[PDB]
């Protein structure tokens, strides 16, 4: 079953890796806990305020 | 004998495909037990920080949390095999009546009766299952989100929004996850198990 | 998940595939050299008898 | 009895082993070991869906 | 002397046969076996990891053995040899009764 | 007794192989020793809590 | 000590798992070799009671 | 996991392997007496009947 | 957030499209191994019908 | 409906009706082929009687 193998859970790691090493990133370029988009939406208006 | 081989044949061909049908489910109740770790974060968030939050903010986290269950519905009402909803809460939900069960057969064994038999009931709306769906409380706080308003008036003082039953239905909800990906990779064990059996018997 | 599903219908165990091939192939060249057999025979009569 | 020998069984095995090695290239070379056809219909469609 | 010759012919026959009825119960018990090393690693985490394991956690365990269970007893009914469950556990129980074995 | 022959015993060490070496792959890449079966629900779910 | 709780329920002996991938590589390439080697004999076989 | 169509898919190959088991048994002939005809000698505890 | 949303368009899973890669040029090979194999098929014939 | 639950279509009795089809083939081919042997020491004797 060659052409089915990929290791596609391995793939979707990558795929999460990535974006979790993004996140970080961007947190500590902007020197921001807080996101810019609404998850925690209540902590964020409160900032806002 | 070239009888039980072919229908070894085709039992190790049932079995993986129980295995796909396993796995798809797993996965769907992996990201389902995920969104609920997001819904506690949103649950202690949703003590308000006490009483700091205010009802706007209460509200914000409401919407995203009535958007993680719109979620966690599109999990339980899109997992589908061969479309048959995996995650249909209602699938086989045992109710003390066999005549309603849809009961989740595998004929795996060559020879008659050599059935496995599973159980899904999970979904959405399947939370604090008490015994089934109690009301706005045990399950709905799962579908409904009952951390709106209501909560800034009793954050402690009821159950019924004091932050307990809240964090209960979260908590058992999470629990019925547990359990259902317990029989899940009991299932899955047995497939393993079996596999190995027709593997070996069957050569 | 699903695509590994896929993978089980469409599953070939190449290894399986592969010996059972080899096998397909000696047993065409084994038959095929008995009915050359087949065909020698009834010379060897026609020898015999004549 | 020269004209009628033949070893007619070995021609029909002949036969039959010469779809079953071409049967094995046909899924060895697609990697399939579903069948293009409809033997098996129900597993076809399954993957289909 | 051929009468012997032709009873060994089928002698080799029904020991081959013999090996192959063997050998379909011993890979059968070896899957056994295999399970029953599963079971103890379940029987050591069903130590409850002393107290740590709560009620339901040993339900989880359960459940898997209670799996495994039915997996052996599948093992014990499914392996025949020409209808034969090999792996009857009442099939030749000795009982010190010659009338049932 | 050619046909017959295909050494099935390591046919199915290797089934078994390519699953270990997956698993082996899929913690590794995952981090991950729990599994996403509930093989050990008991150790998954606390984890969970 | 919570996430330390957590982290021994998923800790991952790296070394062991990266050790035992290795083995079952090593395991799935020898075995296929031996199919390989059960397809070869009896096309020994083939030639010599041809 | 199968659905009703494909027991329905199964059961047209089934049904068509009825066809040819019935083709066996109603084609094959010697001297146009149907071999496998199965009424041909059902004993029937009637000798008239054989 | 405009060239992330390009970069969605134009994204390549640059793993995806290796390991793809990798297996299509397995899968021709292979393919032409058995064409090869379906070459060698009816030379077998010419000889053993000879 | 039923792929256990009553033996009639539960699995069961389909698999024995094909189970004791091909053993009643089994036993056709069985009395069959003794005939078959009957024969080929038949055509023995007829030979050597008849020589």
């Amino acid at each position: 079953i060659n052409h089915n193998i990929a290791a596609l859970n391995t793939l979707n790691r990558l795929s999460s890796n990535n974006s979790a090493s993004q996140k970080n990133m961007e947190k500590l370029s902007s020197g921001l806990r807080i996101n810019r988009a609404g998850d925690d939406a209540a902590g964020l208006a409160i900032s806002e305020k | 004998m070239r009888g039980q081989i072919r229908g070894l044949e085709m039992a190790s061909k049932n079995s993986q495909d129980g295995i796909s049908l396993i796995q798809t489910a797993e996965g769907a109740l992996t990201e389902t037990h995920a969104i609920l770790q997001r819904v506690r974060e949103l649950v202690v968030q949703a003590g308000n920080t006490g009483t700091q939050d205010k009802a706007t903010d209460l509200q914000s986290i409401q919407d995203g949390i009535s958007a993680l269950t719109d979620e966690i519905d599109g999990i339980s009402n899109r997992t589908e095999f061969n479309g048959k909803k995996l995650l249909d809460g209602t699938y086989k939900v045992d109710t003390a009546t066999p005549a309603n069960q849809k009961n989740l057969v595998f004929q795996i064994g060559a020879n008659a009766t050599q059935q496995i038999s599973v159980n899904i009931e999970d979904m959405g709306a399947d939370a604090l299952g008490i015994k089934e769906a109690d009301g706005s409380i045990a399950a709905l706080h799962s579908v409904n989100d009952l951390d709106v308003t209501k909560f800034a008036d009793n954050a402690a003082d009821c159950a019924d929004i004091g932050f307990d039953a809240q964090l209960k239905v979260v908590d058992e909800a999470i629990n019925q996850v547990s359990s259902q990906r317990a029989k899940l990779g009991a299932v899955q064990n047995r497939l393993e198990h079996t596999i190995n059996n027709l593997s070996a018997s069957g050569e | 998940n699903l695509t590994a599903a896929e993978s089980r219908i469409r599953d070939v165990d190449m290894a399986k595939e592969m010996s059972e091939f080899t096998k397909n192939n000696i047993l065409s060249q084994a038959s095929q050299a008995m009915l050359a057999q087949a065909n020698q025979q009834p010379q060897n009569v026609l020898q015999l008898l004549r």
